[PDB]
């Protein structure tokens, strides 16, 4: 499960192990 | 010695300087607005931050989102590229306060060299030949024609409208050039007030690239072709250029070199020059990297990014002018998405099926990915195709192999265009002026005949 | 002069010699065996022709059907690339007999310099440095010693004896053939170009020595340990013998070189798939040397503009697991991204969504670097392996990114033997692996 | 161009502004 | 408003999601 | 009582992680 | 000079010493073993971590893991309040290898008055009195009949007290017994004696140190209320002492401080009968009962062992230590008082803590809290402080009767009874208080409230 | 000796005054209007009566009902807390007449001292300073300036104008006129200096020492300290003798407070409070007696345990008064329902408090829910707990001024000591940083 998060302006690719 | 460098551009260009940090192990940080959000630079990147909403001033040229972004990111020094606050001494000076080292020269060369008028008095004083012209207003027909003495003809009168509201070849035909010009500019431009410029009527774009550090040791790396653009927006160049002799290349050079250390330049900077009847004069001077940088950088063997970042963090030059020597022959073919046939005018759309030509002497520098949908509130660049060679024989049949096979289905590009004059008999024997496109239309004929049907 | 040539291989070499091909404005045709018909040289090529089944004895290394597909394509030239019926006389002499231009040395030439022993004879004469060693059976081992005297311990028995006493038990526990014995050899090997009319030049030397089991796995131009004194030295010697056998366009001569000495091992002759680095540092294209020679063009420069520029490095992306002794791998390539930039280059003969055939090599692609300087070339390189993106079989590239972090390779000290010696860079492939 | 999810987190106090994508 | 404790790898933080 | 937690591992930018979502 | 420090402990004393943090300006890291999530020190810290397990050996005794902890939290102080690690030497050198400040005295100093011998030896270097005693093996009754002599009636024969001799002729039948015993249950079966102090009274003094080798002596405690050998309630002036032995008695504190080589906040513990006091042993951590001499003497010991980490010197003189008042406590454990002092588990329910002035509450729960049973028993100390003893005691009473905790039984009614005690009016407590007054629990019956989960 | 004592009071005080009860083993008797039936302070008192209707003037001022009290619970003794009744000697010769005893100064002197005027008479007749002014109206200008001669410039016009200079009399009068005067000497910025006086029946007095309870809104206080930072030892001997004499002249018997002003090392007696102090605690803490336990014993006919020579004070304590207005709306009062209630907690912490959790606030009477109060060895600890104990009280659901408290203990000028009647007006950031730390 991949999304991508912007927490107040910076990118992050995270990935979820559910 | 800094770390992490943080790349205030986009598309083509910030994937080259990241591509520079990366085998310097450095880290690169993308800076992006919300229409390049999907886009591959900051994919590349270490780490990213939204510089804010699409409109280019409130994002590329927002000096204080792209600082608050490296603070962010931890970034310790900004690479602007070519564009937006590449030249634009308050962002320099903005770095600066904020404790971030520019990765170009310092403020005040860039100042002093900033204006077209500026410079010209820069080049003068450093001894650099600049086009004749008086920049004050001209009163009458009778300065026109003593201007016109000792420029030689022909002269161009302009209006305080770059290029000549009307060129005068004769003295005779200045009386009713400048009754012609006054009109021209009341009504329109809204100033009457006149100057005079010597006119050339075929010349070339040639430029020099010069490379300083921050101890005052400067050098002249070739020269550039860059003389095939419509308007003056250049399309293809080349190193070396076929018109200059080696003893001009180093007077050239020398000229490059003089005002680069008079003006206290530091990285890399472009000179440009105008060359006719072996005689060349100086235009403007680039504070920044090229986009055609990417010619010279294979004819000589240079990572032009990679010496800015050096020179940034305080290398004193690695290499002395005797080092500099050209090897072979380099063209660059911009790929603009823009329709030929059309008045290059800007194409938009999704780009499908993406696939970059391979092979010995070939590079492509992209900004764009299959399956991608080029943002409309910017530059036309999608990518650079860029091609060396032995002779310049070589080099012309490469691009013409990477020209046929670079596949971009859901755009237009002017690759036709690059295909056409490539075979014209002109650009082959190496005749090409700036004005090569305006005198040859054969070109938009032979480009409609290898235009692949688009549809939609 | 010809128009139309025919590549008689595939894969990487295949569209390396059509783009040369291409540039030089002449037709290419491809061959396939049925394994290849969706490859990527045979959608390259002008023109294809099926040369018969997946075995390579049925297919690419039959002469009659290399010769009916020149035919049926309208080929007035084949170019044999590397592996397949190059170095391979019989080719040739039907090539010629075909009314064919064979794109290579002629078949004379070629096969005085075929064997190890035909060609260590050719050396001696020309004055190039061969092992010493015997030639014929050694029948006691009183001969043994003696012939350690002649050629210096250490020796060897075809064991390794280092003392006259070792000679001894050993050539019992053998029981030949005696030669001398390099303890860290490297693998220096010297290009040379050829014209049909006499003219030969040299275009410098190659470093190959990372290698397992006598198979090269990363290439490098110009070599570390070579001296500008012994490169010209090395290079005239390759010059003098191709000009004593006759020989014509490209070729390459092997040479071992220990503690300042250099011997003559093979020379290959065709092309090397290693001359990506020799092209990259002296700014030629090879291939497209080899075709104007072919036409009969004379050679268009002197060794005195035979100039190096840069550091070149290349890495051989294998179908092999680094992790269990290079054992071929092989499935179908899912998604395929090439690493781009300024001094990469990828000669591939794979492609995304490719299923790759087992029958041949593990050749999926080569991948070559150049730097301004040794340090660029191997950060370039670096780069380069990380993002390259093959998802669907198992590359060595893991070997590669070890092997260039390695304290050895930086400082340009990897022998014949660095993969032997060290055994820490299978510990680094399997951190790089997942 | 499917939207991006908007939301305000509070992390020991810290207000953070985050958005989601996919 | 969504209130939970959250211990990345030991660290525990308190979170608020909000909307 | 003691309900217990939803753990999942996290990966960020290639940095494993080991989450505890309570309640 | 750090900014954030770590607090290596659990339950009350957490929070006494983040509440000195956030005083100071300075962020407090929390552990918690999985049983002590939901605790108050978690949520009240700054910032938290999760050190292990409920076993204490795998969580708050774990060295490397509270080292790593730090790490993590970014702490660079530790303080190790009053229990787990506090006065292990090993705990001291990590935290010293990682380079955080240890909040507490050096382990060079911890080590030399670590076990009970080794204090008494640098006791009785400094001439500080000690029990009477051998601590040698003692081969025969004849010895212990010598000894007997020179220490003087009565003695106690102990093992490595099992009897206590009051007599000459007792010593074969006593000396006999006692080796059996040992024999049998701790399977060694060798002794020592010590004089025997019949009446005793438990009065400690506190002393704080600086870096540079200035010592103070801040005051007595009378800690003599005990069960088994762990106090219930302290208070502090203690009534048994006279002005001068106060002084006499703090100035051997000092010179044994000094002795040692001490740094920070200690207590040394001392048996008072007959007007003579004898050094036991010294605490080389803060004392759970710090808060009485905290009342008293108007200073903030976790405060002041945070500035005298930092490396301040003292920035008082024993001049300066002047008692004002008479301050109480009594421990809030959970535990039945009529039952054998069994422990009490369960979940509080209700919970609203005693307020006025001159009333302090230490807890480590709140309303609604399930009490981890993998530790102790306390789950706040109640600290009131008066003008007069008499103050003190009526408002100890008066916050012990308005103190709710719901679910769990705890010892409040054994408090009330004490205080009411004409003995512990008077100021005659003794270590055997407790076993001495029976009726005690009588009264505590009558004030236990039914109760219910 | 009386046994049960009865509180006519509410909130905060009555809830410590009945703590002070329980602890002396006497019982505590509330009484509360229909408003206050499910207050703090009724459930802790041993006993309750209803006195009447939510309105303060018949039921808390309404002597009757508080006598009929008393009467009806069996209380000997009326503890009047401050406010209310405190102060009324009306109140005192009912509570007599009954035969319960007054908890407090006896009613001629809480009569003598009543009034302003009264007051001024008898500081001036035991020799305390006054502020310079004139009792009777001003007939012309001239006057203004001969008095201004007098007494110093500047000088204040009253029913209102500050005149700095003898030329600026002439329009003041005229503007004073157009709104019949008197005149006063001004001071620019004088700080609000109290001394804390307990005495017994037997003429015996002891002067507790100082208070600094200058910030203050409208002539409201809000934050009060002990020891003051602007007094010197010889100043604080001087002020607690003079107040032990004027104490000592009326007659007084019980627990009081006498307020100056404090201008250029010069202090002015302005008026007494014959009650207790809202503000005793920080007294209490500073010099460890409970005042409202003195008062018991005072009231019972014990002689005073203590002389001068034992009032000692140590530390600072410092007081914010946590009341339920808007510090960011000119301190409008807030009224509502407290949902969550949480006391700050620790070693020198106070709250003295008439709330608690999920208790909707009478909307009559007071604006006052609790008083924090902190003591700490020195200032700058007692500044440190009172800015933790502010930040962990937990109030919801009804607004008050901790913010404003918050800001306040952040400000320089306040670090430093110099916090003056004009705090508040001089330096209006407070409230920009109050709105900071609002939710």
């Amino acid at each position: 499960r991949r999304f991508t998060i912007e927490v107040n302006g910076r990118r992050f690719g995270v990935a979820v192990f559910g | 010695m800094f770390r992490t460098i943080l790349v205030a551009n986009r598309g083509e260009i910030a994937l080259r300087v990241m591509r520079a940090c990366r085998e310097l192990g450095l880290r690169c940080v993308a800076v992006y607005s919300e229409a390049d959000r999907d886009a591959p630079h900051v994919a590349y990147a270490d780490d990213a931050f939204l510089i804010g909403p699409p409109s280019p001033a409130e994002s590329y040229l927002n000096i204080d989102a792209i600082i608050r972004a490296a603070k962010a990111t931890g970034a310790e020094a900004i690479h602007p590229g070519y564009g937006f606050l590449a030249e634009n001494a308050s962002f320099v000076r903005a770095v600066t306060a904020a404790g971030l080292i520019f990765i170009g020269p310092p403020a005040e060369a860039m100042e002093r060299m900033g204006g077209k008028t500026a410079a010209r008095r820069e080049a003068t004083a450093a001894g650099v030949p600049v086009v004749p012209g008086v920049l004050e207003p001209v009163t009458d027909a009778a300065e026109v024609r003593r201007l016109g003495k000792e420029f030689g003809y022909p002269i161009a009168i302009k209006a305080v409208g770059g290029r000549g509201l009307r060129v005068v070849r004769s003295p005779e035909e200045v009386d009713e050039a400048f009754a012609a010009a006054r009109r021209e500019a009341e009504v329109a431009f809204k100033n009457g007030e006149l100057y005079v410029e010597k006119y050339l009527d075929d010349p070339r774009h040639i430029e020099i690239q010069v490379l300083a550090d921050r101890y005052g040791n400067a050098v002249a790396l070739g020269e550039r072709d860059c003389s095939v653009q419509r308007r003056h927006q250049k399309l293809i160049e080349e190193c070396p250029s076929p018109a200059l002799t080696p003893e001009l290349r180093a007077e050239m050079g020398a000229a490059a070199v003089r005002l680069a250390k008079a003006v206290g330049y530091v990285s890399a900077g472009t000179l440009e020059f105008l060359f006719q009847d072996g005689r060349y004069y100086f235009l403007e001077m680039n504070t920044r990297i090229q986009v055609e940088h990417t010619v010279t950088e294979m004819v000589y063997g240079i990572d032009l990014v990679a010496a800015q970042i050096r020179i940034a963090q305080g290398e004193k030059l690695w290499f002395k002018q005797e080092d500099v020597v050209p090897r072979g022959h380099a063209i660059e073919c911009r790929i603009n998405a823009e329709d030929p046939l059309h008045n290059f005018r800007p194409a938009l759309g999704t780009i499908g099926e993406y696939h970059e030509p391979v092979g010995f002497g070939v590079r492509v520098d992209s900004g764009v990915r299959a399956y991608y949908t080029v943002p409309s509130h910017y530059d036309s660049l999608l990518a650079k195709l860029i091609t060396w060679g032995s002779d310049r024989q070589e080099a012309i049949a490469r691009m013409r192999r990477a020209l046929a096979e670079y596949r971009i289905e859901g755009v237009t590009t002017i690759i036709p265009f690059h295909q056409a004059a490539l075979e014209h008999p002109v650009f082959t024997a190496g005749a090409a002026t700036v004005n090569f496109i305006p005198r040859h239309p054969e070109l938009f004929s032979r480009a409609a005949e290898l235009t692949p049907p688009t549809a939609a």
